[PDB]
């Protein structure tokens, strides 16, 4: 259905910071190419 | 026999200060024109099984009250948490200065625009 | 003897196979887990080799090789380990054909001396007295480090610091011990202060004056736990609860809790010496200063500002503020990387391009010199040129391009052109390195060639191992 | 077009990313070239079927 | 908050819950399903002869 008629709305800062934090978290794990344990 | 947490919203309504002790460290005074607020009208409204005290047109309160009159304690306790859950839905939306239609409407529109943007760049 | 020769090569090849992915600003990150069970996420090549905990003597010599580059140059730690391991890879093909290692060692020195004169003529000489060329070269290497937004402001702080201690275009060797950087919580990096004297992060507690003019400072080592012989020389500043009361009556500033590493720094600022006892404490061991006070700044905190040494000595100190504690420890290394890059130009007033640029002309011109040589200098020097191409082959891997087709296209660009062509890791492609503002000093490449050749000569000279109790 | 870049020894991802970008602009007869290591109009180069 | 997995790959996703409530206060698990599906699609790119450096620079522009 249309969200304008149903009134289902979300803030912009919960949508912007979700796409900002998820790509920076996916960048850090993708930069791992070697494992060292002690 | 007024509750303490109810009095913190009353003193915040009329802008008055809560006085803990009446003794001003050497004697006894009432602290005139300091712990008093302003209002318009206080009516003792006849409500069934609890005669309430309503306050109108205080200094800076902006709050109100909803009297959930019902039949028993089963339908009144479930309707109070329904009003509290419906309050936080409208509250968290109308704060942040602009909103976006969510619930799957954001990511479905981004799946088509970012694919057409991907065919415009190239370069691995 | 072949079982020990190949064991030193394959152990050193395993070290270079791990550190090579962390090459460049676009290098791959590493996951280090210590023995206690914790995890640490960092990509600095000098940090990984410190936490490698190797046990072979060939791999332990590469640990000392990594610390040998930071003391003379202070830049390019991981670039030395890759060319050291890839040289033994090319030496493995030569050792199968029947060549003694003592002939490859002397031929690598002739490849080293020919590699210096190739890098000498291809370099661009710069002027040391011009502070503008010292400013843009220091902010270039700082843009690839952690602190990258303050590189345009921290670079003149390092240029003006070396001009007060070292005379321009006259001295060769610069000792980095007499320079100090301080840091405190609160404030910003945008506000700076260059103190010609000394600064301590301690307090004047609980001396309730904190302001003394015409001050003579005596460093006391005998712990007060007596005050009349201190007043016999008229001392007003001492540098180290019942002792606090009598010292306030004699009106002397009391500053304690000083590290022994900071004691040598005070010995060069004013010219004072640490005393041993009270009877030895006389006026011949003190100094002279016109200002000694504690200024309560908004961001720098409560710092001791002492200026006016009026004594022979070449000291200057930089006061740095900053909000977080994790920022100021990286900001201290940001100026330290800017302090070391100026130290590379005062010994060699020249600059070269970066991003795999000089390794192409080092691999192509050494091959042309190998065609005219004879003996073992036609094969081992040609293998020395083949191992110089592992740096643009790894830089093409970390940039996201083809590791073979990028170096092959770079060899044709350097055959007709010059050192301007190279790999740009910011835009991800072959372009002019001098136009995208990427430069490196001369000693980051000419000492990396010398230290890696001396390590291979030390490795190939090892024939057998022996246990000793 | 991907196995045509694999059997010719070319970069299979560098050509195919530029080939789809050429079709997105309006190129209707652009494909891979067996001689040159780039894309070309196969209708102009008489590569027909 | 109560999920305790002793693995460094899972320990990366533990800290983004602390960056979510301190920034806005909501959103938390929508970051987790997006970033994990970002890693699963990028893992297919590693098998398809793509270096992750083009994946990292392509994700920031996306
Ligand atoms: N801006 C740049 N563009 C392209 N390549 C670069 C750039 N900066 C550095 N490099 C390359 O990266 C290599 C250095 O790798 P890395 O930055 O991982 O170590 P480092 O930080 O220089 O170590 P140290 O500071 O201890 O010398 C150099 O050989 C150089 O060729
Ligand atoms: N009124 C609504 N109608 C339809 N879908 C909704 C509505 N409100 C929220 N959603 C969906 O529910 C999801 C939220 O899930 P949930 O509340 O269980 O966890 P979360 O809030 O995402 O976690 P976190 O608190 O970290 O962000 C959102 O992805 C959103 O798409």
């Amino acid at each position: 259905r249309d969200n304008k008629q149903a009134g289902v709305f979300e803030p912009t800062i919960v949508k912007v910071k979700s796409l900002k934090f998820a790509t920076e978290a996916a960048i850090t794990i993708l930069r791992i190419d070697d494992l060292i344990k002690l | 026999r007024v509750l303490k947490r109810d009095l913190k919203r009353i003193a915040k309504a009329s802008g008055a200060t809560i006085l803990s002790t009446l003794a001003n460290l050497e004697g006894e005074e009432t602290f005139e024109a300091a712990m008093l607020g302003q209002a318009e009208e206080v009516v003792q409204e006849r409500i069934c099984d609890d005669e309430l005290i309503l306050i109108k047109n205080t200094k800076a309160r902006t709050s109100a009250s909803i009297i959930l009159r019902g039949a028993n304690d089963f339908m009144c306790d479930e309707m109070e948490r329904s009003l509290h859950d419906a309050l936080c839905v409208v509250k968290r939306v109308l704060e942040s200065k602009s909103v976006v239609p969510g619930g799957g409407a954001v990511e479905a529109a981004l799946s088509i625009y970012l694919e057409n943007y991907a065919t415009s760049m190239g370069s691995r | 003897p072949a079982q020990i020769r190949f064991s030193n090569i394959s152990a050193a090849k395993a070290v270079a196979d791990a550190i090579r992915t962390s090459l460049g600003p676009k290098g791959m990150d590493k996951m280090i887990q210590d023995g206690k069970g914790d995890v640490t996420i960092t990509n600095d090549g000098a940090t990984i080799l410190k936490q490698m905990q190797v046990l072979h003597p060939a791999a332990r010599m590469l640990v000392e090789l990594s610390k040998a580059q930071d003391i003379e140059a202070g830049d390019g730690t991981t670039s030395v380990v890759i060319i050291a391991g890839s040289l033994l890879d090319s030496c493995t093909k030569l050792l199968q054909k029947g060549i003694h290692p003592t002939i490859i060692s002397e031929s690598f020195q002739k490849a080293l001396e020919k590699g210096i004169e190739i890098l000498t003529d291809m370099s661009r000489p710069v002027e040391l007295s011009d502070r503008e060329t010292l400013l843009n070269s220091a902010t270039t290497s700082l843009n690839s480090k952690v602190v990258s937004q303050y590189s345009s402001l921290l670079s003149p702080m390092s240029v003006n610091a070396v001009m007060k201690v070292i005379d321009p275009a006259t001295a060769t060797s610069v000792d980095l011990r007499d320079i100090k950087i301080v840091k405190k919580l609160g404030g910003t990096i945008d506000d700076c202060e260059l103190v010609e004297g000394l600064v301590l992060t301690q307090k004047v507690s609980n001396s309730g004056i904190t302001r003394v003019e015409k001050a003579k400072i005596g460093l006391i080592q005998f712990c007060l736990s007596l005050v009349k012989q201190i007043k016999k020389t008229g001392c007003n500043v001492l540098l180290i609860d019942l002792a606090l009361h009598f010292l306030n009556k004699m009106k002397i500033m009391v500053i304690k809790d000083i590290e022994r590493e900071d004691i040598e720094f005070i010995c060069k600022t004013i010219g004072t010496k640490p005393v041993a006892h009270i009877d030895q404490f006389t006026a011949d061991m003190l100094g002279s200063a016109e200002l000694a006070e504690e200024v309560n700044l908004n961001g720098s905190g409560k710092l001791l500002k002492i200026t006016g040494c009026a004594s022979p000595g070449k000291t200057v100190t930089i006061v740095v503020r900053g909000s977080n504690k994790l920022v100021i420890e990286e900001a201290e290394r940001s100026i330290h990387d800017a302090l070391c890059v100026i130290r590379c130009l005062v010994k060699k007033r020249a600059l070269i391009a970066g991003g795999g640029a000089p390794e192409i002309e080092l691999a192509l011109r050494l091959t042309e010199y190998s065609r005219t040589l004879s003996g073992m200098e036609s094969y081992c020097v040609r293998a020395f040129a083949d191992a110089m191409e592992v740096i643009p082959s790894t830089l093409a891997e970390n940039a996201g391009l083809n590791p073979i087709s990028t170096v092959t296209e770079l060899r044709n660009r350097h055959a007709q052109g010059e050192k301007t062509a190279g790999i740009n890791v910011r835009k991800g492609g072959i372009s002019n390195i001098l136009e995208e503002l990427v430069v490196q000093p001369l000693l980051v490449s000419v000492s990396a060639l010398t230290l890696a050749t001396e390590t291979v000569r030390s490795i190939l000279k090892i024939d057998d191992v022996v246990n000793t109790r | 077009p991907r196995q045509l870049c694999d059997n010719a020894g070319f970069d299979a991802t560098n050509i195919l990313n530029k080939l789809r970008a050429r079709h997105a602009q309006g190129g209707t007869w652009y494909g891979v070239d067996i001689n040159n290591e780039d894309i070309a109009d196969n209708f102009e180069a008489f590569v027909w079927e | 908050k109560l999920l305790e997995v002793e693995h460094p790959a899972a320990k990366v996703l533990c800290e983004l819950a602390d960056l979510q409530d301190k920034e806005v206060g909501d959103g938390t698990t929508s970051v987790v399903i997006i970033a994990a599906e970002l890693l699963k699609n990028a893992d297919e790119l590693v098998k398809q002869k793509i270096h992750p450096t083009s994946v990292i620079s392509g994700y920031r522009l996306a």
